[PDB]
Order: C-alpha cells, then sequence, then structure tokens
RNA sequence: CCGCGGUGAAUACGUUCCCGGGCCUUGUACACACCGCCCGUCACGCCAUGGGAGCGGGCUCUACCCGAAGUCGCCGGGAGCCUACGGGCAGGCGCCGAGGGUAGGGCCCGUGACUGGGGCGAAGUCGUAACAAGGUAGCUGUACCGGAAGGUGCGGCUGGAUCACCUC
RNA sequence: CCAUGUGGACCCGCCCCUUGGGGUGUGUCCAAAGGGCUUUGCCCGCUUCCGGAUGGGCCCGCGUCCCAUCAGCUAGUUGGUGGGGUAAUGGCCCACCAAGGCGACGACGGGUAGCCGGUCUGAGAGGAUGGCCGGCCACAGGGGCACUGAGACACGGGCCCCACUCCUACGGGAGGCAGCAGUUAGGAAUCUUCCGCAAUGGGCGCAAGCCUGACGGAGCGACGCCGCUUGGAGGAAGAAGCCCUUCGGGGUGUAAACUCCUGAACCCGGGACGAAACCCCCGACGAGGGGACUGACGGUACCGGGGUAAUAGCGCCGGCCAACUCCGUGCCAGCAGCCGCGGUAAUACGGAGGGCGCGAGCGUUACCCGGAUUCACUGGGCGUAAAGGGCGUGUAGGCGGCCUGGGGCGUCCCAUGUGAAAGACCACGGCUCAACCGUGGGGGAGCGUGGGAUACGCUCAGGCUAGACGGUGGGAGAGGGUGGUGGAAUUCCCGGAGUAGCGGUGAAAUGCGCAGAUACCGGGAGGAACGCCGAUGGCGAAGGCAGCCACCUGGUCCACCCGUGACGCUGAGGCGCGAAAGCGUGGGGAGCAAACCGGAUUAGAUACCCGGGUAGUCCACGCCCUAAACGAUGCGCGCUAGGUCUCUGGGUCUCCUGGGGGCCGAAGCUAAC
C-alpha cells in the first residue's frame, strides 16, 4: 500500500530516466494525471496516455531525454535532471503567493496546487494565488 | 528524525561551559596569594614556571600563572587575575596581571608593556620627542 | 701484510633446522618501525568528586494550643458619652489573621572525623595482559578465585591466522 | 433636618430588546453654599441629570525558558443554591448540597527570569538579550491590614508584628535614599552633597504667583559613537647617527636640516536662537488688535581682527594573519589562541634596526552571535567512525489507495480594522559635516470582521477493489509443547576369561593395578546427549530449534480467483518473550567441570600441561534479562540491468511465473572497504 501516491510517481519517473527507459507506467488518478499535464506541456516528458495493464489503470509516461554524447559515457543528458517532492504527507508545505518559489532560477518549474487547478510557479504567480507546493522539477 | 519527532521532543540547544569559574561573569579577579611555588611543565616542554595559588574574592582558591621574566609576589600579596590558560600547566586557567596591586610589572621590558603592565621608559628622559 | 709458486686431497644426500638475503602472499593496536606498542602495579605530587556519625542556619507541610493590627458579624442591658429616643459613639466578645510555640517527615546553603576510587604530571618500579598463530587465538555476558594484572568455567561472536580450517 | 424636583434611584406590572440594553405606570426614596468684584451685571463656585472626552477595572482566544533522576496534583479544591461583599462578573468570602476539577497536547515540584516596542548577530531560518528611550506589570526595610477618597489598599500616609540603628531619668518612644546629590560596605567597576526655575510639563489659585533635583542645563569618566588637530609645498642618487653589509654597499629617507605658505591654541571687540504668552489696555468678557516684564545654559556657541607649527601611541611581524635581519640567551629565561617555539645558525624567548596594522587611541580579559550544515526547519546522521531500541504484541499519536457529490476547518485570494511613539528602510531638511535631530513617505508578520475560490489536506455521504483480511485446495519445515520408544558410547556393579602394568606426557609425575587393574566376552543399573542423513540446507519475531513415533498448537508459501471492502503501515508508555551464567525450593547426577586438592613445567607460577573434584551443566515450578542478544545494518510499502548456484509451490515443467537462502554484478551509492 503506497503512502504518498504522488511521490511514488515522481520517483517512478526519476529512476526510470536514470536507466534511460523509454516510458514508465504509474497508477492512474486525476491528480497524478493533472500533475503530468504540466511535465508534458513543459517538455520534461514527451507525454502520457491512459493505458491498461492486467486490468488496472496506469499511466504510461513517455520519458524524454537528449542526444547521445561524445567521449566516454555516451548516455544522453537528462531532461528531468532533478525532480523532488516538497510538500510531503505529514509535512504539508503550503506557500502564499509571495512565498511561491523561484526554482532553478526559472530553468525549472514548481508545480503548485492552488484552489484554481494545478499550476506552475509562473501561472500561479500570474493568476495571483498560492497553495500546496506539490513539487519542484528541473 | 521525523519532523513529527522534531515536534514532540524537539531540539536541545547547546549549553556552554565557562572555562573560567570566576563568578558573576566578571572579567578580572582579586585574590590573596598563598603559596608561590614553581611547577614544572608537561609532556613536550620543560623548565620551571612561576605560578601562585590565589584565594579569590568570589571564594575560590585558584592557581594562576605568573607571566614575565621575573616577579615580586609573595605569601600575602594582593593580585589581579586576568584569564587565559597555559598549555603546559594543568589546573591553572588564569593569569596574574602586572602593575596592578602588589603585582608589579617586570623591569626593563620594552615591547609587550600593555601586556605585562609596565609604564614605558622616558628615553633620554625629555618631553614627548627630543633625545 | 701484499704477492709468487711447489706438492695437491675430501666431501655436497639434501633445505628441515642455525646466521644473512631476494620475490610473493597474510596479519598488524607498530612506522629513528619488535633492540616496537600498549595495559596494569608500587612509589613522590597536584586538581576535583561520592559517601559520610555528628552539629549549625534558613525555608515548607502536617496536627494541636497561643494570636497583634484591622475589617465583618453579635451585644451594646434602671452601671459610661451624645439622643428631636428612630438611633449614633466608646467599650466589650467572636470568626478570620501576621507571627509564635510543641512533635514529627522531606529541600537546599554551610562545617566536617571516618572512606572510595578518579583524572593528570617529570624521572623510576615490577609484571607482560593486548597488538603478528604476539608465543595459552581474541573479544564478550556471566560466575568464581586473585591486591591487581588476569586465570579457568558455561554459552555467544569473528571484530581469528595458518592451502587442518579452502572469497580476494 | 425639613421643603422643593427638570429629574434620577429602587420594588413592582407592562412594551420594544434580548444574560443588570431602552421606554413607561401608581407607590417610596434623594439635591444644594457660598465667595468676588467696575453690584440689576458678571466672574468663580455649587446641586441633580442625560451626552462627549479621557483614563481605568474585569473577562476570554492565542502566544511566553530549563530540568521527567519533579508524575501524579487538588478540599474552597470543581460545580450548585442562598447570602455577603465590590463600581461590576467571580470561590472574591461564608453556610449547606453534590463530587468533582487539573494532568504525558506535562498537571504538581525544583531552578531561572519582570514581559514587550526594540538591540546585537546572522545570507536567511535562527540565536542571544531586553541597561538607556517608550508602553504594561510588580515592589519601596521583611510581613499583614485597613481608613480617607473618583482613584491607594497608598515610596517621602496610617496600624500591628519581626529585624535593624537611634533617644531614653528603662515607664516608653523614633526612623527607613529601590527620589536628586552625597556616605559607607561589597566590587574588576559606575559621576556633581552643582546652577536654574528662563523653557516644556504637573500641582493649587480670578489672578498676581507659589511649588516642583519632573525637567531645562553645567561638572566629572576617551565608557561608546561622530567630526577635528599635531601642519602644507619644496627640499640630495642623498647629513649625522643607529642597523645590516663574504664589507663594493643596502636601509631608516625626503624623513629630518633648511626655505617658503597656512595658522588650532592664545589675545581684543562684538555676542544671540532657544521667548511668547499668562497680566494690563482697546474691543464685548469674542474674534482681533495695542502695551509691557520675562533667562539657567553665558558672556557660552557663533561672527569680525590679530596670531604661534603647536600631543602620539599602541598591538603585531612562524603558520591561520599583512610584517624580517642581527645580537644576546641555550629546553634556561621565557612565548602560547590552536599548532607549537627554546637543549650553543632560533624569521616563534629578550633588545636593536627595520616592517605591517590602527591612530587618540591600541592591546588585553570576560560574555552574546558568527565561523558551527557542531542540535541540521532552511541544512546532518546511525554496516565498520558516536548512533537501531534483544525480539514481539499493542495503547495515545503520527501517516493513509480509487471514483463522485455536500461542507469549505485547514489552505489560498480581495477588502477593511488593528499593527501608537521611538528604532529600522527611504526622500527631503536643520546643527559649517557627521554623529544627533526634524518633516514627509513605504512596508509589515500576526490577529478581528466581510466577501471569494475549492486543487491538495480535514470532515461528511455515496460507490469501487488495485492494500489488507477471510474462503477453496494444495506444499515444505530441527517452529513449539505433551507422552512414549530406540540404538551407539561412557562410567559404575555382577560373572567368565586373563595377567603386569594401564593410563598420561614435549618429556614426566601424581593417579589407577596381584583385595589381579588395562585389554577381550556376557549380563545388569543409571544419566546425559543423539551419529551417518546434514548441507554451501530448513524453520522461528528474536532467543533459538535436529534419533524416531503419536497427539495437541503457531506461523508461512503457492494455486483459484470465490467472500468482506481500506478494514491499512508505524508504534512513546504499557504487557509478554528473551543464549549462557547466576539465584530459590525439590529431585537427579553418567560424562564434563568454576572454586579447591595434588602432579609437572618456570627465575617464580595461586597459569598454559597432567590426575582428581565441588557448585554447576539435568528436570520441575518460581526468579534473574544480560549478551560481539551482530546481518554490529528498525518495520512496511512502491521503483531501478543482468547472470549464477540453491531450498520450496504453480506451471503449456531441465523454460517461464511466486516465496526464501547464497554467490557475482547494471545504474546508483559509499570516506573507503
Ligand atoms: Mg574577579
Ligand atoms: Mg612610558
Ligand atoms: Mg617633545
Ligand atoms: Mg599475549
Ligand atoms: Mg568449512
Ligand atoms: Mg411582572
Ligand atoms: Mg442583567
Ligand atoms: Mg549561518
Ligand atoms: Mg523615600
Ligand atoms: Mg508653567
Ligand atoms: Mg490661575
Ligand atoms: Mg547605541
Ligand atoms: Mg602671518
Ligand atoms: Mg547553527
Ligand atoms: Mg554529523
Ligand atoms: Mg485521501
Ligand atoms: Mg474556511
Ligand atoms: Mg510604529
Ligand atoms: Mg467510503
Ligand atoms: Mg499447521
Ligand atoms: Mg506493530
Ligand atoms: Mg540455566
Ligand atoms: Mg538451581
Ligand atoms: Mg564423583
Ligand atoms: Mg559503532
Ligand atoms: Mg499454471
Ligand atoms: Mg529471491
Ligand atoms: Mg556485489
Ligand atoms: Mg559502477
Amino acid at each position: 500500500m503506497l503512502t504518498d501516491p504522488i511521490a511514488d510517481m515522481l520517483t517512478r519517473i526519476r529512476n526510470a530516466t536514470r536507466v534511460y527507459k523509454e516510458s514508465t507506467e504509474v497508477p492512474a488518478s486525476r491528480f497524478k494525471e493533472e500533475i503530468l499535464k504540466i511535465l508534458a506541456r513543459e517538455g520534461f516528458i514527451k507525454g502520457y496516455e491512459r493505458v491498461e495493464v492486467d486490468g488496472k489503470p496506469y499511466l504510461r509516461i513517455h520519458l524524454k531525454y537528449g542526444p547521445r554524447r561524445q567521449g566516454p559515457d555516451p548516455r544522453p543528458e537528462q531532461v528531468i535532471k532533478h525532480i523532488r517532492r516538497i510538500s510531503r504527507p505529514g509535512r504539508r508545505v503550503y506557500v502564499g503567493v509571495k512565498e511561491i518559489p523561484r526554482v532553478r532560477r526559472g530553468l525549472g518549474i514548481a508545480i503548485l496546487s492552488t484552489p484554481k487547478g494545478v499550476l506552475t510557479d509562473r501561472e500561479a504567480r500570474k493568476l495571483g494565488v498560492g497553495g500546496e507546493l506539490i513539487c519542484e522539477v528541473w | 528524525p521525523t519532523i513529527n519527532q522534531l515536534v514532540r521532543k524537539g531540539r536541545e540547544k547547546v549549553r556552554k561551559k565557562s572555562k573560567v569559574p570566576a563568578l558573576k561573569g566578571a572579567p578580572f579577579r582579586r585574590g590573596v596569594c598563598t603559596v608561590v611555588r614553581t611547577v614544572t611543565p608537561k609532556k613536550p616542554n620543560s623548565a620551571l614556571r612561576k605560578v601562585a595559588k590565589v584565594r579569590l574574592t568570589s571564594g575560590y582558591e585558584v592557581t594562576a600563572y605568573i607571566p614575565g621574566e621575573g616577579h615580586n609576589l609573595q605569601e600575602h600579596s594582593v593580585v589581579l587575575i586576568r584569564g587565559g590558560r597555559v598549555k603546559d600547566l594543568p589546573g591553572v586557567r588564569y593569569h596574574i596581571v602586572r602593575g596592578v596591586y602588589d603585582a608589579a610589572g617586570v623591569k626593563d621590558r620594552k615591547k609587550s608593556r600593555s601586556k605585562y603592565g609596565t609604564k614605558k621608559p622616558k628615553e633620554a628622559a625629555k618631553t614627548a620627542a627630543k633625545k
């Protein structure tokens, strides 16, 4: 039994990418599905599409990387070099609007969860709201 | 530790331990010398080093090193203790200031002075600049 | 001593042991490096501390009696003052009350005969426990005997070496 | 005291409100003083009542250190009714009734501490602190108490007790500086027994004005901060001196000398802002206008003239930390923040020269923050470095899968009230600058009220099955407990047979043997463990668990998808389990074996070796609870290459899928291993 539904996903994407898999599956759910909507509009992952496996819903996240490199260790740079969880369970981290994070000096987002859908540091600030700081990706 | 641990039974702040048992803070002490012996050094170094017990105003009978090339302290002299430990003398952790009370500054010294209480010289003994 | 030459042997299975050395490997708590280290002991000194018969001082709870000031409550009467007699004042008694005394229990401040071991500090003492299979593998909980070191018992551990016991 | 009553107070009936708010009815109760002048006028005052103003009481949410080696506190204590008391609620006080109230979301106790605006530090988060100024509290010799009053339970008021010094014909009285100033004690340490009432302010008065160490100021202290000076230009390939110099010269150094220019101190003359009204006059006693007195600081600041070159020190110069030679000294004398430096070449001791730093100051000591991501929220850890609780069960608590809908507590947003002043930031301005001060401006977390959102968390309802649990059927196992049987071996006893030695050791000896041992055969008693299988294996939460058999019992894995429907993971405290040893009662006691008895080795052996031997090892019940109780690595869950060997279930079965044990290894990790 999972303890933190999201964190699970984030990680499942994290390791997934470290071994360069083409895409990984993760338990479906509105939220996660809305959380991946961002990683997708933002370029960290080609995309996700509702899929079934054994009979239970899952989400196929098609990871995105870069080009192969020159010299030793030719593996492709990472698109999601880092993807942490901020607001863990039993640690709820909600930030005001003036408390929203800047994240990797604009090189990365920070998915918030404001009472106005799931937005990113940008949007959320643009709309003028704050809320549970779900994660930080770069 | 879990943050819900840090919550119940938080973090213990770091208490300090004064390496200078000179009551009520106080920067200097007034004590009455008692025995002015000559303790030896320690592991690496060697010689004879002037030192002297001091019945402190606060009530403590603490040892004190006697700086300088030579001094005039005896068995009843009143003295001022500063503070600072010597590393070749276990037990003492305080210094004796000079040119203060029965404690007189060493003669002829010429650089230290402020340290080693010792009114500089007169140099040819004229105004602030002649010689 | 340096050198010359004349005559001219014996023996060597074999590397285990003795002295010196080369390579490889393992252990190491050693690295002016085993003509090493470290632990413990007895002796001289210094700093602090635990216990601690007994005493002194202040503070608190408890039981019972003693209880100032003062406010509240009762009286305030042919014997006190005032009274248009409605009543007021003095005074009296009482509950409460500072504090005090009696016996007992705990708290800390302080003095202290008697006692324990501690840490450190020059040069010394005796043993050799540990460190390399450290010459009885080591450690460990426990029990016992020993001034102490440590010795042996019982079970565990490897944080044990050595092609007995076979991960590097 | 009576009268009076716009009115107001109370009871009581009623209305509008809604806990003693407002309005009303008949009844009852309650006022008061005068003084003064330019006296038919007005000033002051006075009484009652409603309102404003200000100030304050009370109450509540929230926030406020350390120690659980402080864990239980509480009897007026928790509530209730009646009553007392107060301006008002109330255990605030008393009487009765009930028995409760507070506590691990730390009560009770000990220790420490006035709290805040702010200050210091810090990148921030945070830490440390709360002296000056401002707001709040509390105290005034210790303790208690009330009187008077709007207000006090009254610092320079009062009463009693205590201590204390003081007067006393001893019968009894008097005081309190934690007010300014001073004294003494303490101490490393903290000032003038000043001037002024001119100003701002407070008190009383129609006013004149009185009072006021509040305050405005001056003095002392480099205690801190800020500005100022000791001079400015010139002045030789370069004085003297002192230093160094494999001795030619380098250095102090343009530094001085010397020249010229300026001219703090000091002298002369002038000297003020801070001061305008209260009073008096006109006016109307308004508004307004006119008049006049009014300084502590001061003869000070400041301006004008003249005017002399006219205080410097202190720390360091091995590395951190910027600054190097020589002479002395010789593990001495001495340095030292850490590391250390000195035992006859010291850049680390002392002096000299030189140099760096800072400059009326510089060093030092103490303490706070920093560095210290060394208590880590931001920002750490636990295989071997300090760190996983011996294991489990489970309480409080923390945490919680999937879908939809209500709430919308959290959470976010907008408005608004609050967030005084000083300080802080910013702009502007004043004192010749600054320090310091004035004006304006900005922001603020939090908290209150109103409105809004609803993703995520909380709550509620409805629904699902991907967690979990159950069911069906199957498997392995030294899992445990109870009872019972089995063989080997050992020692002891009996019989037979049989001798002279056996045993033991590096060698030996003690020890056992002719009451005939050992060695061999047969039979008997007893205790303990249980070969080979057996393993590089298994099972158990750990400890731990192996002859076989039966029985009672735990857990667990798989196949089926059948049932419930999130029912879950963790787990402070509690409770239970927990090798060996040890302890208690009782039994048993073959072998072994602490202590102990001898033997031998040794320089000596209370030791390694040897021969005996007690507790003990054994079982029963009770106790102990520790451990290298080790994988030295908490539990659960999800995710991330493989290969190889192995145990156990399913399988289209030497291939794939589940559970468990080892090996080697991707990525990754690690200080390395
Ligand atoms: Mg002192
Ligand atoms: Mg001098
Ligand atoms: Mg001079
Ligand atoms: Mg040894
Ligand atoms: Mg083996
Ligand atoms: Mg009525
Ligand atoms: Mg009411
Ligand atoms: Mg910091
Ligand atoms: Mg007074
Ligand atoms: Mg006035
Ligand atoms: Mg007046
Ligand atoms: Mg200041
Ligand atoms: Mg001139
Ligand atoms: Mg810190
Ligand atoms: Mg650490
Ligand atoms: Mg949920
Ligand atoms: Mg809400
Ligand atoms: Mg303010
Ligand atoms: Mg439900
Ligand atoms: Mg079974
Ligand atoms: Mg559990
Ligand atoms: Mg036992
Ligand atoms: Mg027993
Ligand atoms: Mg026997
Ligand atoms: Mg460790
Ligand atoms: Mg099958
Ligand atoms: Mg496996
Ligand atoms: Mg490996
Ligand atoms: Mg690798």
